């Protein structure tokens, strides 16, 4: 079998699974095992839920157990708490011709006490500490930004609606229009200066610092401290895409190498392309020991 | 001024304009029944210059029907002079006497707006055509059982300056034609909701400079995102920019006199399926009073047939039009009654019409409202035996329902939560109407206490009662006014963590509950036990003037949660952070920034300082959460702790910087001022306002405020005692040295090295104390803090700022009342009430209560039946269950279910919990399958099972035999 | 036909339909002229309140006749 | 060959298409039944969105694929 095949069968199983988060505590009280963002809302949240929020989510399971996208350019991988379906964790890597290609993104969501009539709460936590900034709908701070996620006034058709929008069209609309080839543009009023030298050169340095990011975070940080709820699928990613994942960043980097016609942009390629070369190396380090699932 | 510590909720409803006005106003009050204690009370309470309180009748024992400041030791007394001394007390600054003698010419003339009750004709005619002729607002009001009757005359010329209530709308304009029909377009493609024919202003205007500041123009709706405004070719061309606001035109209005309005009047609609009641109730309240004066100034006895005969024919004679002769037994059967929860309606009614009157704001009635409540009569009608007075002080509400009502009264338990505004007004009904004097009872709860601001709308407390609990001062206050209330009193917030006192038993010997609460969580978590329980309930909310009532019947209507209500509008992300363009925003900005400074920042600090083994639990914490928590205790502690005032002065004054002049030139560096998109339009054009970074000067009232507010409030985080001198603080900030800024384009060893210095360096005898945000308080600086800030991002936008009244109103959250709203809706909802006890079923009945006293206006509606579903064929609404009983394991269960409904259970839940699921790992199926069901609730729920819970609730989702999934009730499970 | 909806804040709208449309159809031109979605809206006439499924027939709307856009509150 | 499209809300539906079929023809097939304009719509396979004039065949899809309807954001 083709790897390409290999990969979609094997991570077929694995797209939807369930995991344990919350454990037994003392005195009647419960603590979180994993890292998750909404631990505080979910604590003052309590015991209060909306009557339509169980059907809401016992739905919204029976969708995600079959409808998420699997390809061998992107997927999408979902888990739940084994006794809450409203504390979930999302990874999705990265669509092939892209900065973030075959990184993985880690997201935490929680569905609020007034689901569906309020949007889930969504937040990236693969930001390297705070560090970096991989988009401009995603802060550096872990927000996401997505017109869906809001109720305010917008537009019917652009809002948040209580019917004709799910958990399932908020993950592929990050999936597909957040990790898109030129994150620059996604910028409002930086949107029509594309084809311009200036614009070129700007998408440029952006991409090349994203290149150095995702490899640092998405990849090397994955591989060395993986989440436990995705950390078997992590590592069959990884091991699965390795010698397509090492021809990508050295496809990176003689990109990088090319001539340019401004000194400004012309610096800081320089300095990503070493900073990428750095991690590259300490990437390549990494997936040698990588150990082949069973 | 105004003391806005009192009025704070208020004014946010009336203004400050209309409370100066109504600060000038004499009120005169005729006669002191109940309707007339109402009045007096929601007048008080308004804040009137002064109120004089004028009757002639003497106390009896009917009046303790609805006077709750009349005991049976003031019998024989003036009701007046009785109730005046009790009266004084709710309000310091009203000046309340009382008056005794006759209404003379002379004496009219000292008052502003003059209520008439109980009052005869001849009186009510003088009166009336004296006011008139004088320019003397008069009210006229009555109610006779079931019935009300009220009439307004203003004057020849009364001027209206607020129509409606609302606040202006301001849209922000993309593009204007220049042409004899200019069409101005919204932005984006947003709606302005104008109204057709409004009135609009224009403000910061490019090319059309001329619309700036001009004078309002009439406006043409074309479409829900266009308007025309007239000819636009006078002026330039238009470029770019321009807001349109909303401007209120004073309207002037005459109102006839009594004398004519009589003959043509106009009726305000109370209800809509009643369109022909006010025609022959003008009619039966006018011949009332022949009535009156054919049969020696008695009114007709209580549901007798004669006396209604003699009626109906009085009626006939006195008017030609057609009448419904029905209506008008039934208006002569119960007219010699009288009932607490219409008077407080009425009373709340006549009062905002005496607000109105005095201080010009929103529309009068024009000219007439009837209203009746004749649903809460039994079907079958009232045995005149049955109605007899007794010698007891609901002789007059048992001339309307009789003495079996009154015995059914006696014996009710009903359960209010919330003591507010609503709860109080609730309680002091259900006293009045004798619920619960027998056998019953009446339970209160509220988690809350008394505030100075609670004063100006909850007539139950006292200055003296602040700081004690809303739920024992109110029941105390209450069983003062009928000393046979019983009343059990909680200070509980109701919830799933005050199921102990609030358990199965509590709520099955409950006959209905009463919501007065102002959150939706609660009204959800009491719609869901009255669901389970089966009990009616009655939901009540207000906002400012508009106010709503809701009834839910058992196995009859659809339940709160049936349906949905907008949802809080949030703040887009990139709108709170980059573009502001509204106070709006930057208020919560502010608040935003008050509370990551003041309270996130020192939480673990003080969590640190305060337990010794703070470290060693967070050690254990997964992923990087040790990292973030120890290397914030550490920049709380070491890096940013100021030694003395000085620091905290330095740390403001960087703070200030590094907000309004570091991030805004690091904006402006990310966009330039002048970037202009391929197509034409400028980046910061339309909804994007390219912001300034501030110059700091120490004489600006403003950069001196936040310099004092933060510095302050940094050292009562840590301690330091605080400086509140401005010159200090003015001279402290001046020697401050500001760095240079230019715009830019293991773990387990971190860990114990944070340790090692927080054991070393950091110092355990500091007193780091995060400060919780407190607006009713003006000494605390917060409130301070948060308009420096919000004013100070608005001045970096171009935003016009926004004083503290607003920001106030904003960034806390406030929610407007009044009194008046307040006591109408709780004279509705005891409507209700009194229906669900009397015993209906038919949906026709009930009415759900919409209103809003500033238009005014008042509709009603039958509530929805509860949906219907079938599965197998068997129907089912939300309040069907399964019964499932004794110890089952879950296998049990689930064979139980799929032997019996024939339904296969792919998922199982309770509550937010999971029980069971079709892709659950197949170890803990394995492991859950033999356990007993409560065994697997206690596991999943990682929490015991409290003695008190008799029983469980289950929500299944299942596949009928053809494998499709079918909606099914919950599942009510009995333990052993 | 032409009907007024009024607002339970004093705003009136003014609706173009036909003594055949259904509530759903009531219901979006509201939301197409004002902006609340349909299953927000709660319309009162003659003392009924409207229902998904049904006709203006059923409740004999006819032309110039009024109704009213009422909403729960969440104070107290 | 046959194609399946998931709608917004999960529901999916079922579409015939030409190899060489314009994606603009794909959008046209799925406003026949569902309605949203195509300009408005936004066509998801292998995280990649699709272009309107492209074939079928140029993004090599093929039968019994799956694709994913998506919106047109707008920024924060
Ligand atoms: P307004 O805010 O004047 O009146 C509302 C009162 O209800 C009380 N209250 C709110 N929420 C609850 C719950 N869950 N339980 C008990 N009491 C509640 C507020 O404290 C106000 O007194």
């Amino acid at each position: 079998k083709s790897i390409e095949q290999r990969y979609l069968e094997l991570m077929k199983k694995r797209q939807f699974d369930t995991f344990d988060m919350i454990v037994e505590s003392d005195n009647n009280s419960f603590r979180f095992v994993v890292s998750h963002h909404f631990e505080k809302m979910v604590r003052l949240a309590g015991d209060r839920y909306h009557p339509s929020r169980v059907k809401r989510l016992a739905q919204e399971a029976v969708t995600l157990s079959t409808s998420l996208p699997l390809s061998f350019s992107s997927s999408v991988f979902v888990r739940c708490d084994t006794d809450r379906l409203d504390i979930m964790k999302v990874l999705i890597t990265g669509p092939a011709d892209t900065p973030y290609a075959n990184g993985c993104f880690e997201f935490d969501v929680f569905f609020p006490p007034d689901y569906p009539n309020q949007p889930m709460l969504i937040n990236l936590e693969t930001t390297g500490r705070h560090s970096v900034r991989f988009n401009p709908n995603l802060y550096n701070d872990g927000k996401v930004c997505l017109s869906v996620l809001n109720t305010w006034h917008g537009r019917p058709e652009e809002k948040w609606n209580a019917q004709t929008s799910s958990f399932l069209q908020v993950l592929v609309s990050i999936q597909s229009l957040i990790l898109v080839p030129e994150p620059y543009f996604n910028e409002p009023g930086f949107e029509r200066s594309r084809g311009s030298p200036s614009g070129t050169n700007s998408s440029r340095e952006y991409n090349s610092n994203i290149y150095q990011a995702c490899v640092r975070w998405a990849m090397l940080e994955q591989i060395r401290s993986p989440s436990q709820c995705f950390k078997d699928v992590i590592h069959k990613h990884f091991w699965l895409k390795r010698e397509e994942i090492c021809a990508q960043i050295e496809g990176w980097i003689e990109e990088l190498g090319k001539p340019q016609y401004t000194e400004r942009a012309s610096r800081t390629i320089s300095f990503n392309s070493m900073v990428l070369r750095r991690h590259y190396r300490h990437l390549r380090e990494e997936l040698s020991k990588l150990k082949p699932p069973r | 001024d105004i003391d806005e510590s009192l009025y704070s909720r208020q004014l946010y409803v009336l203004g400050h304009d209309a409370m100066r006005r109504m600060a000038n106003s004499d009120i005169l009050l005729s006669g002191l029944g109940g309707l007339g204690l109402e009045i007096a009370k929601n007048v008080i309470l308004g804040g009137v210059k002064s109120i004089t309180l004028h009757d002639t009748a003497t106390c009896g024992l009917h009046d303790l029907s609805s006077q709750f400041y009349l005991t049976e030791a003031d019998i024989g007394k003036n009701r007046a002079e009785a109730s005046c001394a009790q009266l004084a007390e709710l309000n310091n600054y009203v000046r309340t006497v009382s008056h005794t003698g006759p209404l003379t010419e002379e004496f009219l003339r000292k008052f502003r707006v003059v209520v008439l009750t109980n009052s005869d004709g001849e009186e009510q005619q003088r009166i009336a055509k004296f006011a008139h002729e004088n320019g003397i607002a008069l009210i006229i009001a009555e109610t006779r059982g079931l019935f009300a009757k009220v009439f307004c005359d203003f004057g020849e010329s009364f001027t209206i300056y607020d129509q409606d209530g609302t606040q202006p709308i301001s849209t922000m304009i993309a593009s204007i034609t220049h042409d004899a029909q200019g069409v101005v377009t919204c932005l984006d493609e947003t709606r302005h909701g104008f109204n057709d024919g409004d009135y609009v202003t224009f403000s910061e205007v490019q090319g059309m400079q001329e619309l700036n500041g001009c004078q309002p123009l009439k406006i043409t709706v074309l479409g829900p995102y266009t308007f025309s405004i007239g000819d636009t070719s006078k002026f330039g061309e238009y470029k770019s920019g321009g807001v349109a606001t909303q401007v209120k035109m004073p309207k002037t209005i005459s109102f006839k006199p009594l004398a004519q309005a009589t003959e043509e009047p106009e009726f305000l609609i109370s209800d809509f399926a009643k369109l022909d009641s006010p025609a022959t109730l003008h009619v039966a309240f006018n011949a009332l009073s022949c009535y009156r004066k054919a049969h020696n100034g008695a009114l007709p006895r209580p549901w007798n047939e004669e006396d209604a005969n003699s009626f109906l024919e009085v009626v006939r004679a006195s008017s030609n039009a057609e009448v419904d002769e029905k209506l008008v037994l039934q208006f002569a059967k119960i007219c010699s009654g009288n009932t607490c929860p219409l008077d407080a309606a009425v009373g709340g009614i006549v009062a905002q019409e005496v607000l109105k009157a005095c201080s010009g704001k929103f529309t009068p009635i024009y000219q007439w409202l009837y209203f009746d409540a004749l649903e809460c009569l039994p079907t079958e009608g009232v045995e005149e035996a049955d109605a007899q007075p007794v010698g007891s002080r609901y002789d007059s509400q048992i001339a309307i329902f009789g003495k079996k009502f009154q015995e059914k009264l006696a014996d009710s338990k009903w359960f209010i939560v919330g003591a507010g505004a609503i709860g109080c007004e609730l309680l002091k009904n259900f006293g009045m109407l004798g619920l619960g004097t027998g056998n019953g009872q009446i339970f209160v709860t509220d988690m809350d206490l008394i505030e100075k601001s609670n004063l100006n709308r909850q007539f139950l407390f006292r200055p003296h009662d602040v700081q004690k609990p809303k739920s024992m001062t109110a029941a105390d206050a209450i069983k003062r006014m009928n000393p046979e209330v019983n009343v059990t009193a909680y200070e509980l917030r109701v919830g799933a963590e005050t199921e102990k006192v609030f358990s199965e038993d509590f709520f099955g010997k409950l006959d209905g509950v009463a919501n007065a609460l102002d959150n939706v969580d609660a009204r959800i978590y009491m719609d869901r036990k009255c669901i389970f329980n089966r009990i009616p309930l009655v939901e009540t909310g207000t906002l400012g003037t508009l106010g709503n009532v809701q009834v839910i019947v058992p196995f009859a209507t659809e339940s709160y949660s049936s349906s949905q209500d907008p949802p809080e509008k949030s703040i887009p992300i990139c709108t709170l952070k980059n573009f502001p363009n509204a106070i709006e925003h930057t208020l919560q900005w502010a608040r935003d920034a008050f509370e990551g400074v003041f309270k996130q920042s020192a939480e673990n600090a003080a969590q640190y300082i305060a337990d010794p083994q703070f470290t060693e639990r967070i050690a254990k914490l997964p992923g990087i959460q040790p990292l973030e928590i120890l290397d914030s205790i550490k920049k709380a502690l070491i890096d940013d702790k100021p030694k003395s005032f000085a620091h905290c002065v330095e740390w403001a004054r960087l703070y200030w910087e590094d907000q309004y002049v570091n991030q805004i030139k690091q904006l402006l560096f990310n966009f330039p001022p002048d970037q202009i998109t391929s197509s034409g339009q400028p980046f910061w054009s339309g909804p994007k306002r390219c912001p300034d970074p501030l110059v700091f000067d120490v004489n600006d009232p403003m950069h001196l405020d936040f310099i004092y507010a933060a510095a302050n409030l940094r050292a009562e985080v840590y301690g330091i005692e605080q400086v509140r001198n401005r010159e200090t603080i003015a001279e402290l900030v001046q020697k401050v040295k500001v760095p240079e800024f230019k715009p830019r384009s293991l773990d387990q060893d971190r860990v114990d090295k944070i340790i090692s210095e927080l054991l070393k360096n950091a110092d355990k005898s500091s007193k780091i104390t995060p400060l919780e945000f407190e607006k009713d308080d003006d000494s605390n600086l917060h409130m301070d803090f948060i308009v420096a800030c919000s004013n100070l991002r608005a001045a970096n936008y171009k935003i016009p700022p926004a004083d503290r009244h607003k920001s106030k109103l904003i960034a806390g959250k406030i929610i407007p009342a009044i009194a008046t709203t307040t006591s109408v809706l709780s004279g509705l909802a005891v409507l209700e009430v009194i229906k669900l006890i009397v015993g209906h079923r038919d949906l026709v009945k009930f009415k759900n209560g919409f209103a809003n006293l500033a238009l005014p206006f008042m509709a009603f509606s039958e509530p929805l039946p509860a949906a219907k579903n079938t599965y197998y064929g068997k129907e089912w609404t939300l309040w069907d269950r399964f019964e499932v009983t004794g110890e089952l394991s879950l296998q049990e269960f689930l064979n139980y279910f799929e032997e019996n409904e024939k339904l296969k259970i792919t998922m199982l839940s309770q509550g937010v919990s999971m029980l069971y699921s079709f892709f659950m790992p197949k170890a803990k199926c394995s492991e859950r399958l033999p356990l007993p069901m409560s065994e697997v609730v206690r596991r999943v729920s990682k929490r015991r099972l409290e003695p008190h819970e008799r029983s469980l609730v289950f929500e299944i989702c299942c596949n009928d035999v053809d494998g499709e999934d079918v909606e099914v009730p919950y599942v009510r499970y009995t333990l052993p | 036909m032409q009907i007024f909806v009024k607002t339970l804040t004093g705003k009136t709208i003014t609706l173009e339909v036909e003594p055949s449309d259904t509530i759903e159809n009531v219901k979006a031109k509201i939301q197409d002229k004002e902006g609340i979605p349909p299953d927000q809206q709660r319309l009162i006439f003659a003392g009924k309140q409207l229902e998904d499924g049904r006709t203006l027939s059923d409740y004999n709307i006819q032309k110039e006749s009024t109704l009213h856009l009422v909403l729960r509150l969440r104070g107290a």
